[PDB]
């Protein structure tokens, strides 16, 4: 069932200027990387070339992975988009910081109430290993879904708002502490992000048949779990997510 | 039989994440377990898929021809052997990945 098709180009985008429709695998491959790679297009009746580089679904892949893991991807890519899957930071790093044009991530997100949010960041990129897989956009660019990437006060603290903003971070797995931590951030969740102390936004947690759960839900009591504050309370993980990119001029 | 071969059998290979030049790559670059992945040696070469052993001995292991039940024809002439044959792996009982590896032999070139 799972096929590949024959139209190359630069980005999920330059396929659907080449001439491409369907929503499915493709090989792209941006100037400075050395062999060309797959990605999940995901093409609307637009001409719009989304690369995606994220989604969770069920449950069945893991995101509990190491650092060469991340920097390399792993999961499954169906072309019907019925797969979880990270892409690999080192991909993301390859398409976004490609000059002369910025890209944009859309999260997409969904419940197990049937309702779904956007959420958009504009002038995106990630930044060498060399700066160890940096978050860096221009600004949160609207979205039902709410600007998660600009920390939330959650409990008592009053500057736990300035621990939970996101952008300006580096990527922190367990086997490579970069987040502002006194602890490991990526250990205490099982997962792998642009971690601070910790996080207001969490697409790569443990995933959560039913969406509710609470501190019993693990030994630890942390919110292992995927969250995205600005929409929904930290105690409910979503059952849909997604990461998009997209050159900006066709927003 | 000639009936039931009116209609051909069918299979779901969504190929994983991780790719590589060789089995091996991919275990370095974190695929640590046995299934069929994408490969590309030369960039001047279409990638093309394999079924990695990565539980047997250290992994990295890029099987090029198999056997387990006759499943496949071998008696073929010189053109189906230059190109390779068969199938590289299948759908591991309920699963979204090809687990399980199929009788080939991956060709000659």
């Amino acid at each position: 069932t799972v096929q590949i098709h024959d139209i190359t180009g630069k980005d999920c985008q330059d396929i659907a200027n080449k001439g491409a429709k369907q929503s499915g695998l493709y090989f792209i491959k941006p100037l400075k990387a050395n062999q060309q790679f797959l990605v999940y297009c995901e093409i609307d009746g637009s001409g719009n070339g989304w690369t995606v580089f994220q989604k969770r679904l069920d449950g069945s892949v893991d995101f509990k992975k190491n650092w060469i893991q991340y920097k390399e991807g792993f999961g499954h890519l169906s072309p019907t988009g019925t797969t979880e899957f990270w892409l690999g930071n080192e991909k993301i790093h390859l398409i976004s910081t490609q000059s002369a044009i910025p890209y944009a991530l859309r999260v997409e997100l969904e419940d197990w109430n049937g309702r779904t949010s956007t959420a958009d960041y504009a002038m995106f990129k990630v930044g060498p290993e060399a700066d160890k897989y940096r978050l860096t956009y221009a600004y949160f660019a609207g979205g039902d879904a709410g600007d998660a990437f600009d920390g939330f006060d959650f409990g008592d603290d009053p500057s736990d708002k300035f621990f939970t903003s996101h952008n300006g971070m580096q990527f922190s797995t367990w086997d490579n502490d970069n987040d502002k931590f006194e602890g490991n951030c990526a250990e205490q969740d099982g997962s792998g992000w642009w971690m601070n102390k910790c996080h207001a936004g969490h697409l790569n947690g443990v995933y959560y048949q039913g969406g509710t759960y609470s501190k019993a839900s693990t030994p630890n009591g942390y919110d292992n779990g995927i969250i995205w504050a600005t929409w929904k309370t930290r105690w409910y993980s979503m059952k849909k997510t997604t990461m998009k990119i997209i050159p900006f001029n066709r927003l | 039989q000639m009936e039931y071969c009116r209609t051909p059998c069918t299979v779901s290979c969504n190929i994983p994440v991780v790719s590589g030049k060789e089995c091996e790559e991919i275990i370095r670059k974190g695929g640590e377990t046995s299934e069929m992945y994408l490969i590309q040696p030369d960039s001047s070469v279409k990638p093309y898929r394999v079924y990695c052993d990565m539980n047997t001995e250290n992994g990295g292991w890029t099987v090029i021809q198999n056997r387990q039940d006759g499943s496949v024809d071998f008696g073929r002439k010189w053109d189906p052997y230059k190109q390779g044959f068969g199938n590289v792996a299948t759908n591991t009982d309920g699963k979204n990945y090809c687990g399980l590896p199929g009788e080939y032999w991956l060709g000659n070139d």
